[PDB]
RNA sequence: ACACAAACGGCGCGCG
DNA sequence: GTCCTATCGATCTTCGGAAGAGATTCAGA
DNA sequence: CTGAATCTCTTCCCGCGCGCCGTAGGAC
């Protein structure tokens, strides 16, 4: 028993063990923190570094002996804090949430000291950690030796880990609040205070807004300068005049050089910000990106507060058609039931026709509800009135992509809609009521079936998925990239998934980052467009799709002829580095974890020319 | 409308519309009734200890024709009261004592008594009395026993889908589950043969039992199969056709009669064809003889002409067999009517499988299976078989079990024997066959009707009976062995086994819960909780989604929302507000009757099986005040399905909209608007709430606040109609109206408030007064508030001033922003109490003692102690400070010190000792002090008692022995001295003096008894013979990381404290208390919270305008008009008040209470609508939108456009950061494995989880990992050397080798395996 | 003599 | 009361679940 | 030596917080 199973030595002790110089704390968000920084409480810090403190004290010579040093620390005297600051001056530290999803689940930080007891985390990072501040705890560990410190700083440090390893894509995309404030800022108003002036540049734009003589999203003409990096990368400037809203100009000041102004000259939802930041990094590199992220984070909070982006019950405008469509639909359903009483239709046909009537009714409600809210703003511009996208709180939150979805608003403003038993059978009458007006008892009771089912599935799924991952990690762990080339000229061929008729994925995304197995045949015949083992990075992939390619042959890890391992060229690009992998890396765990995290999100319960 | 004095101080404004008839039933009814029913010595034979005994007794021995027979029991009063028992830290047990008759009947004669003796009240029992609040007091503990949901005793019918042996077949299952004893199961084999198995033992053919039940094959066939017949009628064996049996058939030959053909080969048969066939007398038809051969014979047959028997029932026919029986002279051959689907051959199928033939073989065979590899014996087999299902002592169906069973078989008679019988088995068997033949329907185990609730009383009794069974073995042997002429019953029965059984049951059973005393609501919801776990139930992992998911029958019976998070989901459930339990233990709910056209106030309770028959309208459905539904048709659930039905076409209506939810959900206002997910969270968080020091009340209420507080029992109640005269914040005493003053009674009632005392969750429960001397009270009025209560209104948290908006990211995510004002305002300051105790041991190197002469410890700590070595009450201490100066020889400071990292104040000393132990000065004074306190209460009680006794003397002194000039100056005991004969005055003086002495004696003996109890020591555990208990009080403010929750599932942690200047503030110069993240609202879909804040904001405004007038000297007329207009506002609300009547004095008193803010009620599903809210805002001082502009406290500039500003009720959860934050740099290590200790209680280190190692592995870092396990976890040598190097500033590690690895190697090597390390 | 300190294994309830 | 001493293993409130592959196992072929 | 219908010892997210609680039989 002591050996076998979950309680066995292997799991109990060997593959996981309690460690000194560790602590756990409750989490909090520190907006002031820079991305590389983390805030921790003095109390924990004082404990954690006692051996370090003693050394400095005896290096100071203030403590005659270890016991004396320990004795002084009990005082918590000012000098202790002075030494503690010196000790902690740059020492990296490790923070991990539990259970970890992936290697991003653990990252290194530089500490700052706090009077309270919670541990403070940068908001942008926590999202990657999947932290929700409803009470989440977190564990801290300190690397002791020189080698670990460099290891922690070189790899784990947050600045290194902007890219997801499951996909070479930024995991840092801003928060709900940060994105919304910018979204509100980047929106435009047809007419506004101070509208219609000409500004030399952002400098006066900020001043004019700060003085309140012009509104943030008021329309304005501006002069601006922007930089292009030449064929080699040398950045040269151009100046031009633009028509824009004021908020865009001020935000441009935060934008570093080398990025076209057009990307920001538009309303910026999470969609736009996601690709803007992603492209920015590739064009400019990492170092500007990390600092660029912080300024984005600071700005978003500041003007989100100024916006006063509150939400109120009055904001939830209800379409009058809701009653009309409901009454209209109800009449038709009654006809279907009567026709069944007439014998004109079977019960199943009677049933399914009714739900179709409801489906049309609900959608028409969605049409009316959604169309009204977005349309809800009529404004005067130098006389006469015009329509523009509504500044409604609810619409902005969903439209910005910060939170929710069209379904949520449809329930709240429209109807909770059709609903089903635990068996999945749809109740032959939907939940016609919205939430702005209360449910009826039975309607609410019906909803309980769905809600609990969702919780039930989650509970067992989370347990089942973990046991799956354990199986994955064990088998995968053995594989390691050790060779540069295995020698094969063979490979597999890649295509876009062609199902449900035409494609449902682009071949561009899949071939990216791989290596050819044979030279690419150029459009036409006998001409070769790419070498036989070219690292298929972005431009060539763009070049290929520019051509009439349908499929291409690439080397694969499975085809890799390596002994006791894998060859780098077969693996190609590293998701977390962009460039080809460094030799000596155990990919197997990475792949296992990559699959493991998303698995939790699953569930356990002629057409054209 | 009129109100009580307690009600007439905060008349909570209401908006509910429905004038519900039925009041909220008493909450704890289930528990109290359960135990009361169990504990009573009910003369009737059902339920309670009496029933258990009658089940067991009489108990007899074959040996001497001797028995001991049962007589009823006596129950003794408890040794100590609740608090004395609690203080002493023991179980609040009562003793059981019984009478029984022990007899010896005569041998060789009619069994008259040689000797019989009735027991001298043998005692063996200690059972915990259900405390007043329905809890049970255990040793130093208070516990709650939850109610268990278990599969009811009855017969079940089930089918499998897809699991049917992969064949795509349908498999049918039938099970009989007794109330007690062996399981019995019947099953349809994939090969369609019917098999039986006992207690999940190996498969057997059902027919074996039939033989065991002494039935022949022909009898078996007659029971199960209808006959089909052929007869020699002028030619070969014409068939006795019954045309109806041709249903769905196609003829294979000519079917003809009366010169008319009705069917021919290949032609189908139908009903109209059948009508002609029988109508035309087709009773005989010569089927082609080969068709006869296809059938199977229904009987065994003889060749009577030769006295020979050659034919077997179940034998399939052949043409020669037709000749053989005809050769035997038989006029008829009988065969078993069958159809390929309508009438299956399953019994015949089984008969072919069955190897057994006779009852001997059946009895032998079954015994063999029950007794594998054991000697059979015919009578042994029979007796064993009898035990299986035909003796209560091994198989028993309770009254409910039999009733349930009879209901299943569609018996109109529900009564029956507790044991089974042949017919009962046959009926069940046939039903399963009926289902197989497509003429039966399966049950739904999840349907409530199949499920019943067990309560404390029921479970305890069964546990009690089990103990008797273990007595049975002992007593029987003793009785068999005993001489019986000098042995007496106390010898025959010994307590130990029985006491243990109940004793261990309470302390160990999963259903026994260490009560979540967190807060008043936590207890009550915890007490009415339903669990599926435990014996006879499922297990937290073995539960399919279907069982977990809410079932339609749950409506109005089990709250669908309350189920707690985690694996408990769907397993743990709470009763509805109006829930009730049937005598059978079925959860039942009341409904109103649709009497013809009018719904009527008559109410009837139904179980789900009853509800299926009728149609029931929604509670909120409109009606015309006569009973007729305003709409001619209404929405109703008939068989759980939702459909609309006409007035007088519907049958019943639900009494109350709140009927669907439990109390925990009920407290959430505007629930109808909010999504279930958040709602569920809110309910659980309620019990998570911790009281606050400055607790006042909820503003936006639901209407449960008064009821919950009263039924909780934490508040004091007026037991009699009375007026108040005393206050000390420790006791309250009431003078009672004459109509409730009893003829030989004082006429006064006194109560003692419970003060600061650690809860089960380390929180104080001190009660507070809410009254004044001379103040009147009705019976049942609220006398004293308890934790989280005011005026008997449940008050968990605080009404905060809040707005929704982003604020510099500090409120991103659930993060909650907080103002320094709130902490200064004490809103969420809270008090915690911790207990620390020390024991003195019989250490073999010399026993321990408490002393101030601690070795080498500093003077300052010693100063904190007294000369007894004990810290003083009221002291203030910090981590490491000495509390108990206990020491060990060889002397040593084996003393108790404050835990590291905590500071608190000291209030308690309780000292205990074994018998034969000397006391100290501290204990003596405390013990004497408590004695004095009891005496003081007794004296004051005596003072009124004698005062009433004096009143009798003084009254007659008005007319006889008149001495009013010096009335009481002649002492009131000297009043007797009058030199009088039997005269009226003397008779009063002389007789009442005897009563005066008895009264004096009662206090004396009560006084003596009290101090004697207080004086005595305790039966401490061995190895220690004196104990001291110390309590420590901690006051806690709010810090970043504390967990905060709003009722609408909006939980979040707070992280900031701001200079009050920074907070956004309104044009009226008022800052907000809190700021919340707005983006959560659409994500959570709990808009109701916003409705709360809007309403609360309006409620505050009403109070403010009231406050301004009261702050001014506005005359009462203004106050009268303003308040009355406030209450009358709204739609057709149910509530009303008549302020004009209240003397203009209670108006001020009532009005003063209002100036804090208007308290409002909001029925769960009949709350106020927006239009009403808009009017209130207009009646207030705010726009109908409720949103306001605000200004940045940092810059003084206005925020863009209005924002939501409102007043919300907010709760503090018992999870504040300091109680969870933990850190360790260095510390001890475990012996069995050198890895660090674990957890917070011990100074353990964090566990580096297995998965997290993988994450580390994902990165290329290796040195970190090496250091992680070697240095930091599992290498004594390395970590010590590392320790020095750090002092040396090298920060370098030596590789080492994990010690635990050696442990594994040893263990493996300790196996039969040889394992080694290889150098090369 | 310049030095150790109080957990082994279960159960229930909650937590993200 | 304290303290010594020898096994420990039957009949009672038991059943409360279930996917997946190596024996052993049902029906002849 | 073919066949299913029979057959039983593996496994059941990672961590955390209290509370309780552990051989039988006997000199009387
Ligand atoms: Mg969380
Ligand atoms: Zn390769």
């Amino acid at each position: 028993d002591m050996i076998k199973g979950k309680q066995g030595r292997f799991r109990q002790n060997l593959l996981g063990k309690r460690v000194d110089y560790s602590g756990r704390s409750v989490i909090t968000v520190g907006p002031y923190l820079r991305l590389h920084q983390c805030g921790l409480p003095k109390k924990m810090a004082l404990e954690l570094f006692k051996p370090f403190i003693y050394g400095k004290l005896e290096l100071r010579g203030l403590a005659t002996t270890i016991k004396a040093a320990k004795k002084m620390v009990e005082r918590e005297e000012a000098v202790v804090w002075d030494i503690l600051d010196e000790v902690i001056r740059e020492h990296p530290v490790l923070l991990n949430r539990a259970p970890t999803l992936h290697r991003l689940g653990i990252q290194a930080f530089e500490p700052v000291l706090i009077e309270g007891k919670a541990i403070q985390l940068h908001p942008l990072v926590c999202a990657a950690y999947n932290a929700d501040f409803d009470g989440d705890q977190m564990a801290v560990h300190v690397p002791l030796t020189l080698e670990a410190q460099l290891e922690a700083r070189a790899l784990m440090m947050s600045t290194n880990n902007i890219l997801s390893p499951a996909n070479g894509e930024p995991i840092i995309v801003p928060s709900q609040d940060v994105v919304l404030g910018l979204y509100y800022m980047t929106r435009d108003c047809v007419n506004a205070k101070g509208e219609g002036m000409v500004l030399t540049g952002p400098k006066e734009a900020e001043r004019l807004y700060r003085s309140g003589l012009a509104s943030l999203h008021a329309r304005v003409k501006v002069r601006i300068t922007e930089y292009e990096k030449d064929a080699n990368g040398e950045l040269v400037a151009k100046t031009s005049l633009k028509d824009t809203t004021v908020g865009r100009a001020i935000l441009w000041m935060i934008v570093p050089k080398g990025l076209p102004y057009s990307i920001v000259n538009q309303a910026l939802g999470k969609k736009a910000i996601s690709k803007m930041l992603n492209t920015c990094y590739r064009i400019l590199g990492l170092k500007p990106t990390v600092i660029f992220a912080d300024q984005i984070m600071y700005t978003g909070f500041a003007y989100a507060a100024r916006s006063g982006a509150s939400v109120g019950i009055d904001d939830m405008v209800i379409p009058e058609k809701k009653h009309e469509i409901i009454s209209e639909a109800e009449a038709e359903v009654a006809e279907i039931q009567e026709q069944f009483q007439s014998g004109l239709v079977t019960a199943g046909e009677r049933y399914n026709k009714v739900i179709d009537i409801w489906a049309a009714a609900n959608d028409r409600v969605s049409k009316a509800m959604m169309d009204n809210l977005q349309t809800e703003t009529v404004i005067n511009r130098d006389g006469q009135e015009e329509k523009q996208v509504s500044f409604n709180s609810i619409y902005m939150m969903a439209d910005s992509g910060a939170r929710g979805s069209a379904a949520q608003i449809r329930q709240l403003a429209g109807m909770r809609g059709l609903m089903a038993k635990p068996d999945g059978s749809i109740i032959e009458t939907p939940i016609t009521a919205n939430f702005r007006e209360g449910l009826n008892v039975l309607q609410y009771f019906i909803s309980t079936h769905g809600a609990r089912k969702g919780l039930a599935d989650t509970a067992l799924k989370t347990a089942n998925s973990g046991y799956l991952t354990r199986r994955l990690v064990d088998v995968a762990q053995d594989l390691v990239v050790t060779e540069d080339d295995c020698g094969t000229h063979e490979g597999i061929m890649m295509t876009p998934v062609i199902e449900g008729g035409d494609v449902k994925e682009p071949l561009r995304d899949r071939v990216l980052g791989r290596v050819t197995a044979e030279d690419v045949l150029k459009p036409g015949t006998a001409d070769i467009l790419v070498p036989r083992n070219t690292l298929l990075h972005e431009q060539w992939c763009d070049l290929l799709e520019e051509n009439s390619v349908d499929a291409v042959k690439v080397r694969s890890v499975v085809s890799c002829d390596t002994d006791f391992g894998v060859c780098a060229h077969c693996y190609g690009r590293d998701l977390a580095r962009g460039h080809i992998i460094n030799k000596g890396e155990a990919i197997g765990v990475i792949a296992a974890q990559s699959i493991g995290e998303p698995g939790t999100q699953l569930t356990m319960r002629v057409k054209n020319k | 409308m009129v109100y009580s004095y307690t009600e007439k101080k905060r008349i909570r404004k209401d908006f509910g519309k429905r004038p519900q008839v039925l009041d909220v039933p008493y909450l704890l009814s289930i528990q109290l009734d359960s135990f009361q029913k169990f504990i009573e010595q009910d003369p009737e034979g059902q339920y309670g200890l009496e029933a258990a005994f009658r089940s067991v007794f009489p108990i007899q021995s074959y040996s001497g024709n001797s028995e001991l027979q049962y007589v009823s029991y006596r129950l003794g009063e408890p040794v100590f009261d609740v608090q004395e028992c609690q203080i002493r830290g023991v179980t609040y047990s009562a003793p059981l004592r019984v009478k029984l008759r022990l007899v010896i009947y005569e041998r060789e004669a009619p069994e008259g008594t040689v000797k019989d003796i009735k027991e001298q009240e043998v005692y063996m029992g200690e059972i915990p009395l259900m405390t007043d609040n329905g809890t049970f007091v255990i040793n130093g503990t208070e516990r709650v026993i939850v109610s268990q949901l278990h599969r009811s005793p009855g017969v079940f019918f089930d089918s499998d889908k897809g699991k049917t042996h992969s064949s795509g077949k349908v498999l049918y299952n039938a099970r009989i589950i007794p109330y007690r004893g062996s399981w019995l199961d019947f099953e349809f084999d994939p090969k369609d043969n019917l098999f039986v198995r006992i207690d999940r033992r190996r498969k057997l053919p059902a027919t074996i039992i039939l033989r065991a039940l002494n039935y022949t094959t022909e009898q078996i066939l007659d029971l199960f199969f209808e006959k089909v017949i052929f007869e020699i009628r002028d030619n070969k064996l014409q068939m006795e056709l019954v045309p109806e049996r041709l249903r769905g058939e196609t003829a294979s030959f000519d079917i003809e009669a009366n010169g008319k053909v009705y069917v021919e080969k290949g032609r189908r048969i139908t009903a109209r064809h059948i009508r002609q066939l029988e109508k035309d007398d087709v009773k005989l038809i010569e089927v082609p003889v080969e068709y006869i051969a296809g059938k199977v014979v229904a009987k065994d047959y003889i060749d009577e002409s030769t006295g020979e028997l050659i034919c077997a029932a179940n034998m399939e026919l052949s043409l020669d067999l037709l000749a053989k029986l005809s050769q035997s002279g038989h006029k008829r051959i009988e065969t078993l009517f069958t159809n390929d689907l309508d009438h299956g051959p399953y019994i015949s199928e089984t008969l072919r499988v069955d190897p057994t033939n006779d009852r001997l073989s059946a009895l032998v065979e079954i015994y063999r299976m029950m007794r594998p590899g054991e000697p059979p014996t015919r009578e042994a087999a029979e007796s064993l078989f009898e035990n299986l299902f035909f003796s209560e002592d091994r198989y028993d169906l309770s009254a409910v079990g039999r009733m349930k069973f009879n209901r299943s078989l569609l018996r109109e008679e529900i009564e029956g024997s507790g044991i089974l019988s042949k017919d009962d088995i046959i009926d069940v068997m046939k039903k399963l066959i009926d289902i197989r033949n497509g003429k039966g329907e399966v049950d739904d185990i999840d349907h409530l009707g199949n499920r019943r609730i067990r309560s404390v009383g029921e479970m305890a009794e069964n546990q009690f009976r089990v103990g008797l069974v273990r007595v049975e073995r002992a007593v029987k042997e003793r009785l068999s062995l005993g001489d019986l002429d000098t042995l007496m019953p106390q010898d025959m029965i010994n307590a130990k086994p029985i006491s243990a059984a109940v004793k261990e049951f309470f302390g160990s059973s999963q259903l026994s819960q260490f009560m979540d005393q967190n807060n008043p609501l936590s207890e009550i919801t915890h007490k009415r909780r339903i669990s599926a776990l435990g014996p006879g139930g499922l297990t937290r992992e073995r539960a399919g989604f279907e069982v977990r998911d809410v079932h339609p029958t749950h409506y109005g019976r089990v709250c669908p929302i309350e189920t707690p998070e985690g694996p408990n989901i769907g397993l743990i459930n709470s009763l509805s507000v109006y829930a009730q339990t049937n005598e059978y233990g079925f959860l039942e709910t009341p409904y109103r009757k649709v009497t013809d056209g009018v719904v009527t106030d008559e109410i009837h309770y139904l179980s789900a099986i009853e509800e299926g028959n009728y149609v029931i309208a929604q509670a909120n459905s409109n009606l015309d005040e006569e009973g007729h539904f305003v709409e001619d048709l209404v929405t109703c659930r008939s068989k759980g399905e939702s459909s609309l039905f006409s007035r007088d076409q519907v049958d019943y209506m639900d009494v109350s909209t709140q009927q669907v939810v439990s109390v925990g959900a009920s407290l959430i206002p505007f629930l109808e608007h909010d999504d279930a997910n958040r709602a569920l969270m809110g309910a659980n968080m309620q019990r998570q709430a911790v009281p606050t020091l400055r607790a006042d009340k909820p503003l936006v209420g639901t209407g449960m606040e008064r009821a919950v507080a009263v039924d909780s029992g934490v508040t004091a109640v007026a037991k009699r109609g009375g007026v108040v005269q005393y206050v000390d914040a420790s006791r309250i005493v009431i003078k009672v109206n004459e109509d409730e003053m009893y003829p030989g009674e004082a006429g006064i009632d006194i109560y003692n408030l419970t003060k600061y005392t650690r809860s089960n969750q380390n929180t104080c429960i001190n009660q507070m007064p809410c009254v004044s001397l001379g103040e009147p009270v009705e019976r049942g009025d609220v006398l004293a508030d308890g934790p989280s209560t005011d005026l008997g209104e449940l008050a968990l948290g605080q009404n905060m001033r809040v707005a929704f908006m982003p604020w510099n990211g500090y409120n991103f995510e659930d993060s909650i922003l907080v103002s320094e004002r709130v902490v200064q305002e004490d809103r969420f300051t809270t008090i915690h109490i911790q207990e620390l105790a020390c024991v003195s041991r019989d250490t073999k190197l010399g026993p321990e003692e408490i002393t101030a002469d601690i070795p080498n410890v500093g003077e300052a700590a010693l100063s904190k102690l007294d000369e007894s070595g004990i810290v003083y009450i009221g002291a203030e201490v910090t981590g490491g400070d000495i509390l108990v100066g206990k020491v060990t020889p060889k002397v040593k400071d084996s003393s108790l010190r404050v835990p590291n990292g905590v500071s608190g104040t000291v209030i308690d000393v309780q000292v205990f000792t074994r018998d034969g132990v000397e006391k100290d000065k501290r204990a003596l004074e405390i013990e004497e002090m408590q004695l004095k306190q009891a005496k003081k209460d007794l004296s004051e009680e005596l003072q009124i008692l004698e005062a009433g006794l004096f009143s009798r003397i003084r009254a007659v002194l008005v007319a006889g022995g008149v001495e009013a000039e010096k009335l009481d100056k002649l002492p009131r005991d000297r009043w007797l001295e009058l030199g009088l004969t039997d005269e009226e005055k003397q008779n009063q003086l002389e007789q009442l003096a005897e009563q005066y002495d008895e009264l004096k004696h009662e206090f004396e003996k009560k006084l003596e008894a009290k101090r004697r109890k207080i004086t005595q020591g305790d039966d401490l555990a061995p190895g220690v013979l004196k104990i001291v208990k110390v309590y420590l009080a901690v006051k806690r403010r709010i810090q970043p990381g504390d967990k905060m929750a709003g009722r609408h599932g909006n939980k979040g942690v707070i992280s900031k404290i701001n200079p009050i200047e920074d907070m956004p503030y309104d044009e009226n110069g008022t800052p907000v208390d809190i700021v919340l993240n707005p983006l959560g609202v659409p994500s959570r879909m709990n808009i109701g919270q916003i409705l709360e804040t809007h309403l609360g904001m309006a409620a505050k405004g009403i109070g403010d305008k009231i406050n301004a007038m009261l702050k001014q000297q506005q005359e009462v007329a203004k106050l009268r008009e303003f308040i009355q207009r406030a209450y009358d506002l709204g739609a057709d609300v149910r509530q009303k008040v008549d302020l004009s009547t209240f003397s203009d004095e209670e108006v001020m008193r009532l009005a003063e209470n209002l100036r804090k803010g208007m308290p409002i009620a909001t029925p769960v599903f009949d709350g106020a609508k927006e239009a009403e809210i808009k009017e209130l805002l207009k009646l207030g001082d705010l726009p109908t939108s409720g949103q306001i502009r605000l200004y940045d406290g940092r810059t003084g500039e206005q925020f863009e456009r209005p924002v939501t500003v409102g007043y919300m009720y907010m709760l503090k959860l018992n999870h504040l950061v300091d109680d969870k934050m933990h850190a360790r740099s260095t510390g001890s290590y475990s012996l069995v494995t050198q890895q660090p200790l674990g957890g917070k209680a011990q100074f353990g280190g964090q566990r580096f989880g297995e998965m997290e190692v993988w994450a580390l592995e994902a990165y290329g870092a290796a040195y970190t990992l090496q250091e992680m396990l070697t240095v930091k976890s599992d290498d004594v040598n390395g970590r010590t050397k590392m320790y020095k190097n750090i002092v040396d500033g090298n920060h370098q590690m030596e590789p080492g080798m994990p010690e635990s690895f050696n442990v594994l190697l040893k263990e493996i090597r300790s196996l039969g395996i040889n394992i080694e390390l290889e150098d090369e």
